[PDB]
RNA sequence: UUGGCGGAAAGGCCUUGGGUGCUUGCUGGCGAAUUGCAAUGUCAUUUUGCGUGGGGAUAAAUCAUUUGUAUACGACUUAGA
RNA sequence: CCCUGAAAAUGGAUGGCGCUCAAGCGUGUUACCUAUACUCUACCGUCAGGGUUGAUAUGAUGCCCUGACGAGUAGGCAGGCGUGGAGGUCAGUGACGAAGCCUAGACCGUAAGGUCGGGUCGAACGGCCUCUAGUGCAGAUCUUGGUGGUAGUAGCAAAUA
RNA sequence: GAAAUUGUUGAAAGGGAAGGGCAUUUGAUCAGACA
């Protein structure tokens, strides 16, 4: 077919942060769609990946990647966090995110 | 001897030391600077339509308060100076490099300057009187010149890398669809 | 060639400026608590630097540990390199500054005869 | 939830369609108010005019320039309250204020296009009935904006060169309904209607 | 003798390791997985590639091919977790099944013993496909995230 | 390629007449494996540079000189095969 | 609750935008966010209690086990780090390059500081146990010497040329 | 033959200062580890 995508389409918002100091180690899903802590129980667990483009090829590849995962709501809206192996950088407020649909259990 | 940071073959090079002159650090600056990167034959007539309030010498660093002109215009800037006695030295080299370049057998249409810099040389204590008895001090900055003239040359050519290679078995078990598919 | 100790975790990797340091050029990066009454840095203000305390120690197993996990050790001379025979796995060597070139290829060759590591074999290498 | 988004104010509340759209914004979410003459606000007409009156009188003394624009435009308005709720003075702000145009009037690279509402944003839905409301169009009229009437004529066009868009795209999709229903009780179209559809 | 040395020297013996407690038990899966299940395999080199799940492994592993002849599908090990399955269900009445076991993909191109017990397996498969219908079809398509979908919903 | 529409930033939209593919509208037959149990598993669109190859064109400006409706100096305003 | 009463000087401040069956006021219900606080675990330290001479491996001021605590000016105590020289020691390093100096090269220590790679250089100098001191600097309108930005600037214009 | 402080060169950044903290990203640069 024209599609092939088996991620979740969804983007970088936040740092956890109070209304002055904020926590690199934790960030914030807004998983397009999901508007409730259920619809977002679904995402615990399902692993994410901010993928990018460094100019300088590695490792054979142009493209890179950070893997999540999801790890629980933040309130009511399905916002959820969203360890990354790496701290995501910020610049990335507002850019895509890859959730995935493994650690299944469906 | 012993250069500033020069980055060529001085197999194809010539160079000079003024050194102790004394025309002002900051004029000089700004002369060796305008002539910086030239074809040495060209230079040289830049530098005596210059003396003669043809064409300026542009004060690009120490230049405040400087005042300004239409000479420019050429090179991007307002404000620029005709610094003769800066210019009388710096032709009084480009003179000893061209004869220095003719005994080591080089083609003097080519030369090219390379690398010309100049320093604050050591000062020239004087004294003035102030108001009120005081003796200022009143220091003649001197300069330091000194320019390696070069043979112009072409391109390089490129040349590297090798490139190694270190990927997966993942990735070879992509590539190898790849040409056993199309190519 | 280590012993099977744990991770080595470090604490806090990066340098202790002195304040001011950037700022002077007179103060030295050499740390300094700093004794004001007005200071930021002492009243630890968020938002500033921060100053070494016990705290950052680090592990009583790997301390002192290069990251291979051996602890390195000053051999002037072949007799200095002569007590690290036994315990290969834990310490190590490094070969002292102020040695001749040729009283290193010897204390080099020694260590090998006796599966011995050290940390600086380049040293003045002729190559 | 896309890559754009062609908004169209009437109906709106500043303020609120205010807010969504920068919020939006500071997520990826490029955005494209339009028509805005048309906005509206909380209060009787007047005010606002008075609210306006000051943001003003707010100046520079000692440079009436160099100080705090007073932009008329519809447009410039919604934008400028829009935008104070992101912060600029930052990177991540400005990467924000690119992402959002504005215009009075749908001119072409939207009129062709769709555009939606903001609902949570719609007088017609905060207010209460009753509450006397304004009119962005006005407003920017009267505190100077030279192009109010250039503006709605060119709109008494575009609600045509539409709505013979419309005449056409409606007696089509009917002809497709006076032959779509010969080949349906087929007997693909049973099953289906079983499953959903 | 630069630096002078200690007393204590440790040792260098090496440690026995603790008596330890840690038995491993057999692996319960979530009961969707029923063999004769269509699974959607959702990573490696059939990510999305429909599939039918025939036999559980020792190594918690499933065993699983497309039939070969629909899909590119080889006799395959696949991780659970990496998989979702669905509701529907072939009969997996008249599948060999107990040649296979953790030895037969011992990195020790092809095989042609792993070639003949494609067919053998696939011609019992494609008998109990061809029972239902547009089966075969669901099988060969490979499945994905449309516009508007969530899977949350999506009852797979 | 026929013919039309559009200037609010048109830079797009519709339509005829052909040239030709693929057609999952229904039925088949080969191939896909070893990318070894997952690793984004790379198929977008930015701007620029260096040469082969198909059409086209064949200039100003600045300085210096000069004027004084101009002018602290730059700028301005004119003049000049 | 609104309103009048309600007048001060740059422009403007419920923090801002803005908000009107609120994003206002009163009250009630939940969910939610988040401090170096609280709970749990790791690591550091101090302090308290304990256990371990059997020779025979390495420290009995050692090796262990258990617990609770950790803010600091003035101030007190403690353990270290470094510098000049002195007794002792390593038959220590060294013209096959000591000291010094430069090094967005490495390693060690919470740190003071240590060690080492590379360059520069040319004659002496380190660990260790200990004694001893004219012993550690950013500040004193500190001293002495040097050098900046200021700046190619102020300005070099009285006495007819 | 140190620093201030200058001069070429090379790399980089810069909408009314600069510098510093935690955190990653990219660019340059390097240690060890593996046998």
């Amino acid at each position: 077919a024209e599609s092939h995508r088996l991620y979740v389409k969804g983007k970088h918002l936040s740092y956890q942060r109070s209304k002055r100091v904020n926590n690199p180690n934790v960030s914030l899903i807004k998983i397009e769609g999901v508007a409730t802590p259920q619809d977002a129980q679904f995402y615990l667990g399902k692993r994410i990946a901010y993928v990018y483009r460094a100019s300088k090829e590695v490792r054979g590849s142009k493209i890179r990647v950070m893997w999540g995962k999801v790890t629980r709501t933040h309130g009511n809206s399905g916002v959820v966090r969203a360890t990354f192996r790496n701290n995501l950088p910020a610049k990335t407020f507002g850019a895509s995110v890859r959730i995935f649909l493994y650690p299944s259990n469906i | 001897a012993r250069y500033g940071a020069t980055s060529t073959n001085p197999a194809k090079s010539a160079s000079a030391r003024g050194s102790y002159l004394r025309v002002s650090f900051k004029n000089t600056r700004e002369t060796a600077q305008a002539i910086n990167g030239w074809e040495l034959t060209k230079a040289q007539k830049y530098l005596e339509q210059v003396l003669d309030h043809q064409r300026a010498i542009p004060f690009r660093r120490f230049n405040s308060s400087i005042g300004r002109t239409a000479q420019g215009k050429e090179f991007g800037v307002t404000k620029a100076r005709w610094p003769a006695k800066s210019v009388k030295f710096v032709q009084g080299l480009l003179q000893n490099a061209a004869a220095n370049a003719e005994a080591k057998g080089l083609d003097a249409t080519k030369l090219y300057v390379s690398h010309i810099q100049v320093n604050q040389a050591p000062k020239q204590r004087r004294r003035t009187y102030r108001a009120h008895g005081r003796i200022n001090k009143y220091e003649s900055s001197p300069s330091h010149i000194e320019l390696v003239v070069t043979e112009k040359e072409e391109a390089v050519a490129k040349a590297a890398e090798k490139k190694v290679v270190r990927l997966t078995s993942r990735q070879r078990g992509r590539i190898a669809a790849q040409k056993r598919i199309a190519a | 060639a280590s012993l099977p100790h744990p991770k080595i975790v470090k604490k806090h990797t990066k340098k202790f400026k002195r304040h001011h340091s950037d700022r002077y050029h007179r103060v030295a990066e050499n740390w300094r608590k700093q004794k004001g009454i007005d200071s930021v840095v002492r009243r630890r203000f968020r938002g500033n630097i921060s100053q070494p305390k016990i705290g950052y120690g680090s592990n009583k197993k790997t301390k002192f540990l290069s990251p291979s996990g051996h602890k390195t050790f000053l051999v002037a001379n072949v007799k200095d390199l002569e007590t690290l025979t036994m315990h290969t796995k834990t310490y190590a060597a490094e070969i002292a500054h102020n040695i001749s070139a040729k009283n290193r290829v010897v204390i080099l060759a020694r260590a090998k005869a006796l599966g011995i590591k050290v940390t600086n074999p380049k040293g003045r290498l002729a190559l | 939830v896309e890559p754009v988004v062609v908004i169209d104010g009437k109906g709106h509340l500043v303020g609120r369609l205010a807010s969504v759209v920068a919020k939006q914004l500071l997520n990826g979410q490029k955005i494209v108010v339009v028509r805005a003459e048309e906005l509206n606000i909380s209060g009787e007409f007047f005010r606002n005019k008075l609210k306006y009156h000051d943001f003003l009188r707010k100046a520079t003394a000692f440079n009436k320039t160099r100080g705090p624009f007073h932009f008329r435009a519809p447009s410039r308005i919604f934008y400028k309250a829009l935008r104070g709720m992101v912060s600029h003075k930052t990177a991540r702000g400005k990467a924000a204020l690119e992402r959002l145009k504005v215009f009075e009037g749908i001119p072409p690279p939207y009129d062709k296009k769709k555009r939606v509402v903001v609902p949570q944003a719609l007088r017609v839905l905060r207010l209460k009935p009753g509450r006397k409301y304004t009119t962005l169009g006005k407003l920017s009229t009267s505190v100077g904006w030279k192009y109010e009437d250039v503006v709605a004529k060119l709109e008494a066009k575009r609600k045509v060169s539409s709505a013979e868009y419309y005449a056409k795209k409606r007696a089509f999709t009917k002809k497709v309904a006076s032959a779509n229903a010969t080949a349906a009780e087929s007997d693909v179209a049973k099953q289906l209607a079983a499953l959903g559809y | 003798s630069a630096q002078k040395a200690p007393k204590w020297y440790p040792s260098e013996d090496v440690a026995a390791l603790k008596k330890t407690r840690k038995a491993a038990r057999p692996q319960k899966l979530r009961a969707s997985l029923v063999p004769g299940t269509v699974l959607i395999l959702l990573a490696g080199r059939f990510r999305g590639k429909r599939v039918v799940y025939l036999k559980h492994l020792e190594d918690n592993t499933l065993l699983i091919s497309g039939p070969f002849k629909v899909n590119g599908v080889p006799l395959r090990r696949v991780n659970a977790r990496y998989v979702i399955a669905t509701s529907t269900k072939v009969s997996v009445e008249g599948v060999n099944v107990e040649k296979f076991n953790v030895e037969y993909f011992a990195k020790e191109e092809i095989k042609a013993e792993r070639v003949e017990d494609q067919k053998v397996v696939d011609k019992a498969l494609i008998a109990e496909i061809k029972k239902t219908p547009l089966l075969k079809q669901y099988l060969s398509a490979s499945f994905s995230l449309k516009n508007g979908d969530k899977p949350h919903m999506l009852k797979f």
